[PDB]
């Protein structure tokens, strides 16, 4: 009986764990891509600040 | 001694009836139980492997 119950719970555990692993992989992919996008946006924002202070200096 | 012969023929008939009609079904039931438990063990092994 214990072996049968094991087999059942083990199959259930594997079935949910494959999906959990896929979900975790997708989550980390999304997090890394979000970090990359944030890096790009921050670089663009810093460049915009640079050109804005350049405009201020040139105007003065 | 005649009654001994009578019972011996009767027991031969009983054994024939058994081996003809009762042994096959009970043997099949035993085989089915054995195969069920064997399949359960194989499934457990496959579950561990999975």
């Amino acid at each position: 009986e214990a072996m049968l119950a094991k087999t059942a719970a083990d199959n259930r555990k594997s079935a949910e764990q494959v999906a959990a692993a896929q979900a975790d992989y997708e989550k980390e992919m999304a997090e890394a891509r979000a970090q990359a996008s944030a890096l790009r946006d921050e670089a663009r924002a810093a460049g915009r600040s640079v050109v804005d202070e350049k405009r201020a200096q040139a105007s003065g | 001694m005649s009654i001994f012969i009578g019972q011996l023929i009767g027991f031969a008939v009983i054994a024939f009836i058994i081996v003809k009609w009762v042994v096959p079904p009970v043997r099949t039931l035993m085989r089915n139980q054995q195969e069920a438990v064997r399949a359960a063990l194989a499934e457990s092994a496959e579950a561990a492997k999975k």
